[PDB]
RNA sequence: AGAAGCGGAUUUAGCUCAGUUGGGAGAGCGCCAGACUGAAGAUCUGGAGGUCCUGUGUUCGAUCCACAGAAUUCGCAUUU
RNA sequence: CCCGCUACGGCGUGAGCGUCAAGGUCUGUUGAGUGCAAUCGUAGGACGUCAUUAGUGGCGAACCCGAUACCGAUUACUGCUGCUGUUCCAGC
């Protein structure tokens, strides 16, 4: 006997939006003006506390509930800004939804999420996203030779 | 070869207790929408508050509510949930769902709206069966 | 957010990348799991956990200390000597056939009596204390005897005294209990062969002995079921007058070369049963056939054990001259396939004489390759019983590392006939090989042997003209099926057999792999895709209509497709016919024939046909098909066993022409053998309808083999289908299975010749069970 | 027919009084079970493990069903059963189980912990397992043990009502209903309103829907309530007022007297039912060849 | 690969001449939306049907893809298409495709009014129908006007971008989706992203849950994002060479 | 809420646990009562308190023995 | 162990072979092969059962779910089939 959840890989990019500042046209140094870092405060805490908040203005209180039953942040590091959340295969639709209408951290504005990858597995999410940052490295090595 | 679920109808019957409301309070037309409204912003959200309803046959304490099919129960969950408070009248009510039917057939009195409405969806169902 | 350089940026995600690595390996490793799931899944032991001797010797000692971190009878006064009977009887069996002497046929029988079994071993030990005549002594310690029966089939073999009753219906391999113990077997003729291995094993002996290049490995099929007959001529001790016209009166004169004379290659090719009475000569299709001969006059014909008794009651019928030899349990053959199982088998035998044919076979046990050696390759060599070694061991010279054409065409220049057919006559003549059991020892004397050369003394036991057992042994090339079959005596194939797969890279074939194995290198299998012999339909049919109509009649209403209301399946949907064409099940050529000569009725009655409205006027398609099921209904009351309906087409297109009174089934329908594959999205199955291209609809399939799909960007076949006539029918697909090798579907089918010839193109539709979709594919002539 | 079987009451200790306004509230909240409709009402009583229980015999019944009760149930027409949600955390003190079993007509628990839950689906002969829905669950339940729970005997329950207390609790009511359905394996199911008020009282066909949208099937949830829910008062009624489901006190009559649905033609009493000379062995054959009834 | 077909031109008049900054803003976004993934960009532009139209043949368009963005689109790999929607409520001062059709290639419409909805699905050849799902709905949809349009090849687009602005707009937002969603029968749904910055832009896996999560089943979104897409992408390229 | 498969151990009063030629159904703690103290704890005495996991069958008789159906729980180089 | 340099054991290559050791690895994995444990969502058509006010609506389940594979036995539920036992109703 087991348990069939749903993990969901999502993504912090920041637009560049400098108005004033020129840009330059290529795909491994827009890679690197959208991959730029994630700022000083943001934690596994933080970001549960901003979903949270943001499952309740958006989708209420009983999605709310229906989504907070196994709403978690397995793993997350702030240095790649890439992170899993644990959900049901029923809610995952409204988790994604829930991830599409993130505006902004209280603190920080100005940033969009990518959520790239969901399986039943964790395993092979962190295999496709070693395989994703493999080919994110080829675009980046790729543009660095030439 | 099948037949598209156009909506559902919903029978409410709103079982207020405390006779002395019952004849002092009367909820007015307007009352129904803000409290549906309130009702599907407590417990839901922006998407549960977007629901397709209308009113139609609005009696004393008496509603029939349509409501598409494929959030039937997003519907007829948040009706049994939400409790009135605050809301121009002193005590809280209670809901009764009477029946749920998607074929159009409930016999209530043998008032002349329910033809009328009959008529109305047939003006429809004779669109989506000619276009 | 703030931009950041480039180095930087590499270096921390390659830091990353890095990290996820080492957590998912630190996830693997914090996985509570037993060593026991350290080992692979083929290698995985169940009763590993009871006792530890299943485990590597490595691994042995954690499997000890975390097993130790988890942590006579009564019998009444009659079953006691019932159960010791059968103790003194094993016994009394060993030390008969340990000490001198053979087997009696009472013993053998067995159906008389145990205590006359008793008596009759007792009496012969104190016969052979009392005197030395009168004794049938044999030649070993071991249990082996001559089971070659002159001018005579072969009879019940007498095998092992405790496992006779068992027996007594049907007959064993020689690895019969080898096999048991790691196969599932299937009883549907005398013998008992293997039908599947336990473990899975579709892909993997797909990709190892399959065509497929990434063939690491070797896979082994017992085939002692293959029956053999040695015809010599007793006539003339000069040339062979009578063998050339017995082999062009029992096959065409497709395999009576004057190549195959000279070159000497064995010839697997198609048979068939003639019969001449007075004055007239019936020809019926009778199935597969393996034809060898030694240099000019002796002749060795192997083929399928029911087709081998047909076969050998033909040859009793004409046996004045010539001497029959039945060998059905003194020589048997196994057969490897892969890339290395020359390595293998070279690995599995060693040399005891310098001598030209192990120089060839060594060199060619190095090359790693079957198809770029020549279509002869047929060596012989006396070598050492494979109990010596008892161990995985290869035995490879230095050679320079160099693998060349110019030594392969050296070695076909010069080609030892002499030893190798001397090697041929010794297993021939039952002489010798009842000489080659001169010396043969027990397991017991091997290992007391080895015992000596450790003490004295490497691991081997070294070879003695005097007293040990030289073997003949014979490898040859089957040049369609591709595999490489190995023939030896019926007691030594097992000494041979058991040292096979202990090489590490060698696996066992069931009968449902070796059907894949021939469905991959496009090749033809009897019992399943050969529908025009006799008893190849007859089998077929009557199997499959009769497991299928049971499992039809098994399943409940409603859970099952329903073959009776099916719609749309063909334009103009004719009356009184709502189903699917013919029966359901199994291949009905009867069906496809009697159509097939319904239309050429109408062809020769007008020069177009009618599509719809004792024999009524046929003028069209629905006249036709009442009759076929006017037919069927009266076939199912009364048996067919008459005659045939579908043969071949290739040996007749040649030489007769393909040649075609109030008739509708007297002359039947010839065909070729095609495999089309799948150039449309899908998969075929079995029993699967073939259809001709429609002449109107020609250029739309033309543009769908070129290309049309809707402008997403991904290939389309969401239209509206065109869908043909029921006439449009040219053939059946037996064996439906996913081509691995190609990507794609192949389907086994068989086409009329006349409507082979008839469209330009080899664009050819396909249509499945219960399934109202076609699809388009192109098929290639199996010559075969 | 429709059951309510978890129907609080107004006290938790026996040194508290219970004061006649929460009884009209309690009146009026039966009358709003009686109007709209229902069938059968079970009433609740929360007792504490750890409590001085007294050691009485007609003094551990603070329901009192025939005074008042019995004095509603004419204008009524229904009935009520008293049943004991065993508040259990620890294994340090207990209790006399065979008074308070036998004292009303259902046993219930309240697991908090973890060796509770197990001794409490082992040895306590119970009929329902309630789950603290408005606080955290204690633990996460195998299904191998929950079902065979329920190959035993004693169902999960769920208390729709304590969702409708307030706004934090809904997420964690969610979050323990979807974790029962999942572990239970949809067999020991049994709802019930745990309402304090008749301001907070539902319908058939919103609770059908409230366990359509919780994640369970809606003919399974009617099947519930028509076959789970009144099996399980049987079992509780018949283990207390006659022996371990063996011989019963009970009439059975034609279609209105049974150990369910006659209760006040039972004498509540000790066990006795009084019943006129309706089996006579003189004069009285087959049923369709008597002409006296 | 997937197709976006609603993003704006920041300029609405002609008189009114387009600054360095928004010229930016667009290059910005379509490199965003180059960012998440996309393969083809077809860029609007808001035309009035009160606007006179200019009498020209080479500057009717001025979007220039082939002397700013044919860098980008050398430089990136993508390539732009344009297109034009027209927001048409009175027929006054209009009735002109015959030289309009030929410049762009793809017409749209934005009916904000109950005869304008019928002289958009009598007499208009145009691609793609828009709402304004920003203010309120018009009158009411039927099943009679939308179905007889669908199926002569007109599709309904839903803007996914126009959500992201306010709070209070998502409330007209999801009540206008699930009318289009109720009255299209779920066929002809075109989904496109108007953002006017790159702050707005999302990918094809929330998107997609909130199309499916708004009405529409998974099936028909995803092959309506390939299939209808690209295929109206063709019927306006068929527009403009044959 | 960290499965799956393998071996060992095990279920007895509310609790923790004994125990058994197979013939009595228990100890400590807890509850109540007695004794004691100005009062209380400790000590001491007595009573209440049983689905021996359930079922079959053996026997003259089952906590024990045999079988069947549940499970409890540990270990798998671990503190998640 | 063979080739070249050097000559007391030495050094450099063969994508060469044999033995021994190692908690370095085992997707070396199976017409499903996961290992914080995937086995999906939707639309249309064919068939079966049940209920209808005009002809359509609902349902195709219950038990349950791999982790090396095989087979026997046991237990949980639905439908079909044969036998047996009980009760009720008549043909004379
Ligand atoms: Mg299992
Ligand atoms: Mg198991």
């Amino acid at each position: 006997v087991r348990l069939k959840s749903r993990y969901i890989l999502f993504e912090i990019i920041f637009p560049p939006t400098d108005t004033n500042v020129e840009e330059s046209v290529s795909k491994a140094d827009i890679l690197l003006s959208h991959h730029r870092a994630s700022p000083a405060d943001v934690s596994i805490k933080s970001i549960l506390q901003e979903i949270r908040r943001s499952l309740s203005l958006n989708l209420g209180d009983y999605g709310s509930a229906k989504c907070n039953s196994l709403l978690q942040l397995k793993y997350f590091s702030n240095k790649t800004s890439t992170g899993i959340i644990r959900c049901h295969r029923e809610d995952c639709d409204l988790v994604i939804m829930a991830l599409m209408l993130m505006s902004k951290i209280g603190d920080v504005d100005g940033l969009i999420v990518n959520p790239v990858k969901v399986s039943g597995t964790i395993k092979k999410i962190e295999q496709f996203a070693m395989r994703r940052n493999s080919k994110i490295l080829n675009i980046i090595k790729c543009s660095q030779s030439s | 070869k099948k037949t598209f679920r156009e909506w559902q109808y919903f029978k409410l019957s709103i079982t207020s207790f405390d006779q002395d409301v019952d004849d002092a309070h009367a909820i007015d037309q307007m009352t129904w929408r803000q409290w549906l409204n309130n009702a599907l912003k407590r417990s839901y959200g922006i998407f549960g508050e977007g629901v397709e309803y209308s009113f139609l046959h609005v009696d004393d304490k008496l509603a029939y509510i349509r409501v598409n099919h494929a959030d039937k129960d997003t519907f007829s969950s948040s009706i049994s949930t939400y409790i009135s408070t605050d809301e121009l009248v002193g005590s809280p009510l209670t809901v009764s769902i009477l029946q749920e039917s998607s074929s159009l057939r409930l016999l209530e009195v043998t008032d002349d709206d329910r033809l009328w409405l009959k008529k109305v969806m047939e003006e429809e169902e004779q669109d989506c069966k000619c276009i | 957010g703030s931009k950041l350089n480039v180095d930087q940026f590499i270096s921390s995600r390659q830091f990353e990348v890095k990290q996820l690595q080492l957590a998912m390996h630190n996830s693997k490793a914090a996985s509570s799991t037993r060593i026991f799931q350290a080992l692979p899944r083929k290698l995985r032991r169940r009763t590993a956990s009871h006792n530890v001797r299943r485990i590597p010797k490595r691994m042995r000692n954690r499997a000890l200390r975390e097993m130790r971190k988890s942590d006579a009878h009564g019998l009444n006064a009659k079953q006691l000597y019932k159960a010791r009977m059968s103790i003194k009887l094993l016994r009394l069996a060993s030390k008969s056939t340990s000490m001198k002497l053979s087997m009696p046929p009472e013993v053998t029988s067995s159906n008389c009596h145990v205590r006359q079994k008793i008596k009759t071993l007792k009496r012969m030990i104190k016969e052979s204390s009392t005197a030395n005549p009168n004794i049938k002594l044999l030649n070993n310690r071991m249990g082996s005897y001559d089971c070659t029966g002159v001018n005579e089939l072969a009879p019940i073999p007498k095998g092992r005294v405790k496992y006779t009753k068992r027996q007594k219906h049907f007959a064993w391999l020689p690895t019969h209990i080898w096999n048991a113990k790691r196969s599932h077997m299937m009883k549907r003729w005398g013998y008992q062969m293997v039908w599947a291995p336990t473990q899975k094993c579709f892909k993997l002996t797909h990709r190892l002995g399959g065509d497929t290049c990434s063939s690491d490995g070797a896979l082994c099929m017992d085939s002692s079921y293959i029956g053999t007959i040695i015809v010599k001529d007793k006539s003339n001790d000069s040339e062979g007058d009578f063998l050339k016209s017995i082999i062009g009166k029992l096959t065409a004169e497709r395999a009576n070369l004057r190549k195959y004379r000279e070159g000497q290659v064995l010839f697997q090719g198609l048979i068939y049963s003639f019969n001449e009475e007075n004055g007239e000569d019936s020809t019926k299709p009778l199935g597969p056939c393996d034809v060898f001969w030694v240099q000019k006059d002796t002749a060795i014909i192997r083929l399928h054990p029911s087709i081998y008794t047909q076969v050998f009651n033909i040859l009793l019928q004409h046996k004045e001259k010539l001497t029959v030899q039945d060998c059905r349990y003194s020589l048997a053959s196994v057969t490897l396939k892969g890339a290395k199982a020359l390595e293998s088998l070279a690995s599995c035998l060693r040399s005891t004489e310098y001598s030209k044919s192990f120089e060839q076979f060594k060199m060619v046990s190095m090359i790693t390759d079957h198809n770029a050696l020549p279509q002869r390759c047929t060596f012989a060599f006396e070598a050492i019983d494979p109990r010596h070694l008892a161990a995985p061991k290869k035995l490879n010279d230095s050679q320079r590392k160099t693998v060349n054409s110019d030594d392969i065409l050296s070695l076909h220049e010069n080609y030892p006939q002499d030893e190798i057919n001397a090697v041929f006559n010794e297993l021939c003549d039952p002489e010798s090989r009842t000489q080659s059991y001169n010396n043969q020892n027990t397991l017991k004397e091997i290992s007391a042997r080895r015992y000596k050369l450790l003490t004295a003394t490497k691991t081997t036991v070294p070879f003695k003209e005097s007293d040990d057992p030289s073997i003949p042994l014979v490898i040859i090339r089957r040049l369609k099926t591709r595999d490489w079959i190995v023939v030896l005596p019926w007691f030594w194939l097992l000494p041979l057999w058991h040292l096979l797969n202990r090489i590490p890279r060698m696996y066992h074939i069931g009968l449902r792999q070796f059907q894949q194995i021939q469905y991959e290198n496009k090749q033809l299998y009897f019992p399943d895709d050969y529908p025009f012999t006799q008893l190849g339909y007859i089998e077929n049919s009557f199997y499959k209509k009769e497991a299928s109509k049971t499992k039809w009649d098994r399943k409940p209403m409603g859970k099952r497709i329903n073959f009776e209301k099916i719609k749309d399946i063909h334009n103009t949907k004719l009356p009184a016919y709502s189903g699917e064409i013919g029966d359901f099940f199994s291949s009905d050529w009867r069906f496809l024939q009697i159509l097939r000569n319904g239309i050429d009725y109408l062809q020769r009655n007008d020069k177009t046909l009618e599509l719809m409205d004792g024999v009524r006027d046929i003028n069209c398609v629905n006249d036709v098909l009442e009759f076929c099921k006017d037919y069927e209904a009266k076939t199912k009351a009364m048996s067919l066993s008459i005659e045939e309906n579908i043969p071949v087409a290739l040996c007749k297109n040649r030489k007769c022409q393909f040649r075609t009174s109030f008739s509708l089934t007297f002359f039947p329908r010839c065909i070729i053998a095609v495999s089309c594959t799948l150039l449309e999205r899908g998969h075929p199955k079995d029993n699967a309808r073939i259809y001709q291209v429609p002449e109107k609809d020609l250029e739309h399939w033309l543009q769908l083999a070129k290309g049309v799909y809707r402008p997403n960007g991904r290939k389309d076949h969401d239209l509206k289908i065109p869908l043909p006539e029921v006439h449009d029918l040219i053939g059946f697909i037996t064996s439906g299975t996913y081509h691995l090798n190609c990507g794609n579907g192949m389907g086994i089918g068989f086409i009329d010749h006349h409507a082979a010839i008839r469209q330009p193109t080899r664009y050819v539709l396909i249509r499945n069970v219960g399934t109202n979709t076609y699809r388009l594919g192109e098929w290639s002539k199996i010559s075969v | 027919m429709l059951v309510d079987l978890n129907v609080p009451w107004p006290q938790n200790s026996y040194a508290d009084k219970v004061t006649s306004q929460a009884v009209n509230n309690l009146i009026k909240t039966l009358s709003t079970l009686h109007m709209l409709g229902y069938t059968h009402i079970a009433i609740n009583f929360t007792v504490n493990h750890s409590e001085k229980f007294p050691n009485d015999v007609k003094l551990l019944n603070p329901i009192d069903i025939k005074r008042r009760f019995g004095e509603l149930m004419d204008r009524t027409g229904l009935k009520l059963y008293s049943r004991i949600t065993l508040i259990i955390d620890d294994p340090s003190k207990g209790q006399s189980l065979s008074k308070i079993s036998q004292a009303f007509d259902i046993v219930a628990a309240l697991p908090i912990s973890e060796k509770g839950l197990t001794l409490s689906t082992t040895n306590l002969d119970i009929d329902l397992l309630t789950f603290q829905y408005g606080s955290r669950l204690p633990t996460f339940l195998k299904h191998k043990s929950i079902c065979s729970c329920v190959n035993r005997g004693v169902k999960l329950e769920i208390v729709y009502g304590y969702a409708l207390r307030d706004v934090q609790a809904r997420r964690q009511f969610v979050s323990n209903v979807r974790s029962v359905i999942r572990s239970s394996r949809s067999r020991g199911i049994v709802i019930g309103s745990g309402a304090m008020s008749p301001l907070e009282c539902r319908n058939i066909l919103g609770v059908t829907s409230l366990i359509k949208n919780l994640g369970l099937p809606s003919d399974r949830c009617s099947k519930a309530m028509g076959d789970l829910a009144s099996l399980v008062l049987l079992n509780g009624r018949l283990r207390n007022k006659s022996h371990k489901q063996t011989i019963v006190t009970g009439g059975g009559s034609g279609n209105g007297d049974d150990v369910v649905n006659d209760v006040q033609g039972i004498d509540d009493v000790q066990t006795i039912k009084v019943v006129k000379r309706s089996m006579d062995a003189e004069q009285l054959g087959h049923a369709s060849k008597r002409h006296k009834p």
